[PDB]
């Protein structure tokens, strides 16, 4: 009925998928097998004549291994076998790779899973397309999935929740590279896409969970539980229903201007857990603390164009609305001088369930504060330099250049990115 | 730039007791005869007296174009705007007057009596260039129905926005290019042809909308060149009568719609209680009649309201009040600015031409003062002034020098005398 | 037999009416299983305005839901009373307007009005006597507004006599819910100025500070507001359910309360309004009633009168009352605040009673208030609607549903004409 | 637009150009802008036919045609 399709590409799409999934069959009591013993799942899950739910998601990889994990795990029968996809040769950290050699008989199998997936929706909210910018599956097969769901499926919603590479710290050495090339690629065809920085999540990690040593495992549940939350008002009912449709029409100013800051509250374990009130004018104030954002870019820095809340569990409509206000009267906070509105609040009556083994607690509720900020100008700056920095010299250009592009596609994501930067400093000068 | 309120009588072919009078062209004085049994020497209500801008008591429709838009239109091609809009009674001859039977069709009524004068006017001028566009569009049920083109009859995109350049114009409206008299006669037969008119007690086709024909002129020059165009209007509205519902009463449409009539005939009215008491903002939008009359009775537009009454033993009420409306009208008096184009192509040739011809001048007079500028001479060369008042008739320069060449050498003898 | 078509659209409208319901269904005495059960003659004698008789003894609201999305209309039929509604008149699309009056107003409106306006007719030509048509719905939302301007310009042109009678919850001043508020509001503000023959702005900020400051409530939910809404809405209209002494119908309220045309917009107010802890302690008297009338604070707009002049001001009366004492003490009002009130109406008050009172309270009486103040409210609009339209934020998702700039311009026109409007006849003078 | 603002500005610095030249020159007469009274050309023009005359720097239009080529040689 409100069904949203799914798609989850790379290694940390498909592991960030594993903690959505887990995290959506905890919230509808499905068990791992795909039965559970109303319609609330209709958003992620299908229903078959036999009582088992499918969910409607689509692991995209070209390498085995991750899939395979899948395969063998626990969630085994309730992934459809074919939905579950993998190629034969990872794309090796590779945007051409990923987008021009390996990636077109993968995206043409995706595309027709996809198509027979929506064929299955009643009706079609949009899509949930979950990749990494900085490696090749993720930037090249998930840019090139993008351009075909925009060129055929057309006015659907889809929201790309990438994770860019982080300021200093990060795992590859040519995620500049691909990363500029992938946000070139997407610029033009994801409808809202949300920012997100493992070094942030890192921080949020060791300062507010209090884990010393964070892994992927952890950063992919926060990453769910965001997700969920954004979705919980497709789901169930509250005050203020917010819609994916309406996300857009509240937050994205201009088309171009579409990447989103995201930020989950509160973030604690058990142990420091029903030792604050956490009431909602704390908790919003704690979602919009800069160290609080999943993506390392101070927004003192900027300033804050669209700002929609998600609140979930006891809510209610007078303490946000007092919440809010202080908000706005606090001075760090600045506003645009022509959005003075600015915000979206949206409140739901299902506070996010606790995953069983993870180190969230059991809190009544949750803000999901995503923001349209002009401050993001500032990763885009960092990766500006890291890749012109290699590129004036062609470092590591002979291995993307093997693979079909030339040194004019570099050149034009590379001035791509730079318009993006005099738009930014555009929308945020008077 | 006063609002001219004329008086305009309908000759009463019955010839019925008439209790009006005219001393001297100017007031109207109409004696209600008191009634004998209700309260004898005890009503104390006789004489009305109003003075006008001009009474017509029996005239033909020559005679009352020439006293009544004549200088409206001459005002029109001279640039400034004009608006000429009939009230009165039901019957009473707005229509007559507004281009109605006249005589013999040729060239009577005041729509196409104006519109003659009108390409009189653009071929007479034959200096300046003129681009001549007409539009008709009927208000009924406070709806914009407009005629010309086609008639979808829906108020399809209709709607009247504010002042672009400071004229209020219709969105939508089917705007017809006119080059010769016989289209634009066959636009308003048209025109005449498609508004509704429904049958009434009082008159036999009673026009049930207020229907507008604008005249669009966009001056040029002589030169032209994007110098002084465009934006001039002109609008010929005949309302639609005021009755008294109490003969119609029939709803099947002469009741329903008369009561819209009415209510937009008393917006009219109190917009002009507010201009006349020149209170700030004076609402307009309260109604399409007020809306499309914006420019009107005020902005900058020559208003020459027209009164048409009907002279009656019984019709001595609603004369009554045609002619209080007709005095509170009065009261006002517009602007005349002489608006023109605004078009970006137009002001960037005109002042390109002043810049090319300031450099020129200035050029010109550096040298001047530069070199050396040598006065008197050629005082010998007649034969130069000769020259210069042959190619008087063409386009040509003279010497700047010497006082500019004596004056051109006095015109060239005041042009040889007048042409001798 | 005079009767009374109600119409609900979007969420917020759609839980107003639900509400509306409700308390209607709760004040004739029907179940939710639409069975009579109130042991009263006059309850049943007029319950024709709002209710038709099915075959059985069960009666059914005359109501008409719309949305674009079913969400919120299966949450009503899910609510308690939802079962009353009949199941025809739930009409609704399958994707909702992300808040955007365009998509509400243009394409994804147009589908849906065809059906609505089917629904409407069929429920209309079934009145014997129509009063009019009464919409809840609220500025500042896609489906909500695009669909309520629609529907309220197909019934202008339907029924032009007919009353047409409005609810639109106003974006609130100091705190705004979404971003395109002001676009929203300012293109349905354009839409109620010319078709909307009577409307009632209301302001979720100005519902939240009197059930926090009169009502002291501690958790006022959305149901609250709604509820307040509500009875105001029954308010209204109880004289044409009720035996009163002094009765005056929805088109006699208009005529006293409207002196031009565009002056439409009323704030109202419910009084008594009574907090749990002071119930016992307030004294019901009608002095007392008007003086709560007559405060800023018990006014459901965020604008407060005292700025404005009151143009006119109604006040419909509920409960066994002597009518010198109302008179006079609304006399008195004017009297004492004669600097608030209109020089050039000799009489600002029109004063209407009933004598069927709201159940469990003795007396009871819902205020209209026509004053210009309500230009402040507007001014803040146009201040939010200037600053997003100079940088054409969010434009492009109004462009692209196929609605011109220029709508967007001519609106903003009519808005400020009606502010300049309501400014002159605030400092208009006497001869 | 751009190219309108431009040749504005260019309008404007040449007027105050030829203001400060008139400022050394005998006196500083019109800026020769325009002639919103057009009815001093037909003030000249009836002038003609006795003694007046008005050119100026800019000439005035060549005296406004030559009074309109006379009233058109007086109306032929
Ligand atoms: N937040 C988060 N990021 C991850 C996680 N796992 C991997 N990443 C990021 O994903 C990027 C690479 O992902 P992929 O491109 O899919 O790696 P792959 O599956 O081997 O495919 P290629 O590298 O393109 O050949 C790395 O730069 C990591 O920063 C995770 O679990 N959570
Ligand atoms: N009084 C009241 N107002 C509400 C309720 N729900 C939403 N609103 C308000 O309605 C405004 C517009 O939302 P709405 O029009 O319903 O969204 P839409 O239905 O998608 O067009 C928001 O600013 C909310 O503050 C409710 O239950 N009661
Ligand atoms: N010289 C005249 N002046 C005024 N009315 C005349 C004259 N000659 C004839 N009429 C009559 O006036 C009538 C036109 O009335 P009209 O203006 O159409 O009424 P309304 O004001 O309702 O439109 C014609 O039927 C005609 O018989």
């Amino acid at each position: 009925m409100r069904e949203v399709i799914s798609i989850h590409i790379g290694q940390a799409g498909i592991q960030v998928g594993n903690a959505c999934w887990e995290l959506y069959c905890l919230e509808h009591g499905i068990q791992p097998d795909g039965q559970m013993p109303d319609d609330a799942f209709n958003t992620f899950f299908s229903e078959t004549g036999a009582g088992k739910h499918v969910p409607r998601c689509i692991f995209l990889d070209l390498e085995p291994t991750v899939v395979d994990e899948v395969r063998t795990g626990t969630y085994r029968q309730l992934f459809h076998p074919e939905q579950l996809i993998s190629g034969k040769e990872d794309a090796a950290n590779n945007f051409a790779r990923g987008h021009y050699t390996i990636g077109k008989e993968i995206v043409d199998l995706a595309l027709d899973r996809i198509r027979k997936l929506a064929d299955n929706c009643t009706g079609l909210q949009g899509f949930l397309v979950f990749n990494a910018v900085g490696g090749g599956t993720g930037s090249g097969l998930g840019s090139l999935l993008l351009e075909r769901l925009s060129v055929d499926y057309g006015k659907k919603s889809k929201l790309g929740f990438t994770v860019y590479p982080s300021p200093q710290v990060s795992t590859a050495v040519v995620e500049p590279y691909n990363s500029v090339l992938s946000t070139h690629s997407l610029l033009e065809h994801t409808d809202v896409a949300v920012m997100l920085d493992n070094e942030a999540i890192y921080d949020i990690c060791r300062r507010s969970l209090d884990i010393e040593r964070p892994t992927y495992t952890n950063l992919n549940r926060l990453i769910a539980q965001v997700i969920s939350s954004l979705t919980a008002s497709l789901r169930f009912d509250g005050a203020l229903n917010v819609d994916i449709t309406e996300f857009q029409t509240n937050l994205v100013p201009y088309p171009r201007i579409h990447f989103m800051l995201s930020s989950y509250a509160p973030i604690i374990s058990a142990e420091k857990a029903y030792h604050e009130q956490l009431s909602v004018a704390e908790i919003t104030n704690a979602a919009f603390e800069p160290a609080s954002m999943m993506v390392k870019c101070d927004p003192r820095h900027g300033k804050y164009m669209a700002c929609c809340l998600m609140y979930r569990g006891d809510v209610v409509p007078k303490d946000v609305n007092a919440s809010v206000a202080t908000i706005k009267t606090k001075r760090t906070i600045q506003f645009v001088d022509w959005c003075p509105t600015g915000f979206k609040c949206g409140i739901n009556y299902q506070p996010p369930t606790v995953v069983p083994g993870g180190d969230l607690a059991k809190v009544q509720r949750a803000v999901c504060m995503i923001s349209n900020s002009t401050a993001i100008g500032e990763i885009f700056s960092r990766l500006d330099h890291k890749f012109d920095l290699m590129y004036a010299k062609r470092a590591f250009v002979h291995w993307y250049v093997g693979e079909g592009m030339e040194e004019g596609e570099f050149s034009e994501a590379r001035e791509d990115l730079a318009a993006l930067e005099k738009d930014f400093e555009e929308v945020g000068a008077e | 730039q006063a609002v001219k309120v004329f008086v305009r009588t309908r000759p009463t072919a019955t010839s019925g007791s008439g209790l009006k009078l005219g001393p001297d062209g100017q007031s109207v004085s109409v004696n209600v005869p008191k009634d004998l049994s209700a309260g004898p020497v005890n009503n104390q209500q006789e004489q009305f007296s109003f003075k006008f801008d001009g009474v017509l008591e029996n005239v033909s429709q020559e005679a009352a174009y020439t006293t009544l838009a004549h200088e409206v239109v001459d005002s029109l091609m001279a640039g400034y705007n004009g608006t000429i809009f009939a009230y009165g009674q039901t019957g009473a001859g707005k229509t007559f007057t507004m281009s109605g039977g006249g005589t013999a069709y040729a060239h009577r009524g005041l729509i196409p009596r104006a519109i003659h004068h009108v390409f009189r006017e653009v071929d007479m001028r034959a200096d300046k260039m003129y681009r001549v566009h007409v539009s008709y569009l009927e208000i009924y049920n406070e709806q914009l129905y407009d005629l010309l083109g086609d008639t979808p009859g829906t108020s399809d995109a209709l709607a009247v926005l504010e002042d672009s350049n400071s004229n209020t114009y219709v969105r939508g409206l089917t705007l017809v290019p006119v080059r010769s008299e016989e289209e634009a006669l066959a636009q308003f037969f048209l025109g005449e042809q498609g508004r509704t008119t429904a049958g009434h007690v009082l008159n036999a086709e009673s026009s049930r909308s207020h229907t507008v024909f604008t005249i669009h002129v966009e001056m040029r020059t002589s030169d032209a060149a994007s110098e002084r165009a465009v934006l001039s209007k002109l609008n010929l509205v005949d309302l639609a009568g005021s009755e008294r519902t109490k003969k119609t009463g029939v709803t099947g449409q002469t009741l329903k719609e008369a009561q819209f009539i009415n209510r937009s005939l008393s917006f009219l009215e109190q917009t002009v209680n507010a201009l006349s008491r020149k209170d700030t903002y004076v609402p307009f939008r309260q109604t399409k009649l007020t809306a499309v009359l914006r420019d009107a009775l005020g902005g900058n537009c020559k208003t020459v309201m027209v009164a048409n009454i009907w002279a009656e033993p019984s019709h001595n009420e609603e004369t009554l009040s045609t002619l209080r409306f007709a005095s509170r009208v009065r009261t006002l008096t517009t602007d005349l600015a002489l608006n023109e184009s605004n078009d970006p192509a137009l002001l960037l040739r005109r002042y390109e031409r002043q810049i090319k011809e300031l450099k020129a001048e200035l050029a010109m007079r550096d040298t001047l003062s530069g070199k050396g500028r040598v006065s008197y001479d050629d005082l010998t060369d007649d034969e130069l002034r000769e020259l210069h008042a042959t190619c008087r008739r063409f386009l040509h320069g003279e010497a700047e020098p010497e006082d500019l060449p004596a004056d051109s050498m006095k015109r060239v003898r005041e042009t040889f005398k007048a042409l001798r | 037999m005079r009767e009374i078509v109600h119409i609900q659209g979007g969420q917020c409208g759609n839980q107003i009416g639900a509400k509306f319901w409700e308390v209607v269904s709760d004040e004739h005495g029907i179940d939710p299983t639409g069975t009579y059960h109130g042991d009263s003659d006059l309850q049943l004698e007029r319950i024709n305005v709002y209710f038709n008789e099915a075959t059985g003894g069960r009666y059914v609201p005359r109501a008409i839901l719309m949305d674009l999305e079913p969400g919120t209309m299966d949450s009503v039929r899910s609510g308690p009373y939802g079962q009353i509604f009949r199941p025809d008149n739930f009409v609704f699309g399958q994707t909702g307007a992300g808040n955007n009056w365009a998509k509400g107003h243009y394409t994804e409106g147009a589908e849906l009005i065809d059906s609505v306006l089917d629904v409407v007719r069929k429920e209309a030509e079934s009145c014997d006597c129509l009063q009019g048509f009464q919409v809840c719905h609220s500025l500042g939302g896609g489906t909500g507004s695009g669909m309520g301007t629609l529907l309220i310009s197909k019934i202008r042109e339907e029924y032009p006599d007919r009353m047409m009678l409005t609810f639109s919850v106003v974006p609130s001043p100091k705190v705004s819910d979404t971003v395109v508020e002001p676009y929203n509001a300012t293109l349905s503000v354009h839409q109620l100025v010319e078709n909307a023959d009577e409307c009632m702005v209301l302001d979720n900020e100005a519902l939240y500070d009197i059930c926090f400051r009169t009502l002291k409530l501690t958790t006022p939910t959305f149901g609250d507001l709604n509820h307040l809404i509500s009875a105001v809405m029954s308010g209204i209209t109880c004289c044409l359910r009720f035996p009163g002494q002094l009765n005056a119908d929805l088109r006699k309220l208009a005529v006293n309360l409207i002196p031009f045309p565009r002056l439409h917009f009323f704030m109202v107010g419910f009084t008594p309004l009574t907090s749990r802890g002071s119930q016992q302690y307030r004294a019901l008297t009608v002095p007392e009633l008007t003086q709560q009338m007559w405060d800023a604070k018990n006014m459901m707009c965020a604008a407060d009168p005292r700025h404005g002049r009151y143009l006119t001001a109604s006040a419909l009366f509920r409960g066994r009352m002597s009518t010198k004492e109302v008179d006079e003490q609304m006399l008195n009002v004017q009297n004492k605040n004669s600097s608030y009130f209109v020089e050039w109406i000799p009489n600002n008050v029109k004063s209407s009673v009933c004598d069927i009172p709201p159940k469990g309270l003795k007396m009871s009486a819902t205020f209209i208030g026509n004053s210009t103040a309500i230009q402040e409210m507007f001014k803040r609009v146009s201040e939010q609607f200037t600053a997003m339209f100079r940088r054409k934020a969010f434009l492009h998702w109004y462009t692209g549903e196929g609605m011109d700039e220029m709508e967007f311009t001519e609106a903003e026109s009519n808005m400020n004409d009606l502010v300049s409007e309501y400014q002159q006849y605030q400092d208009a003078s006497a001869e």
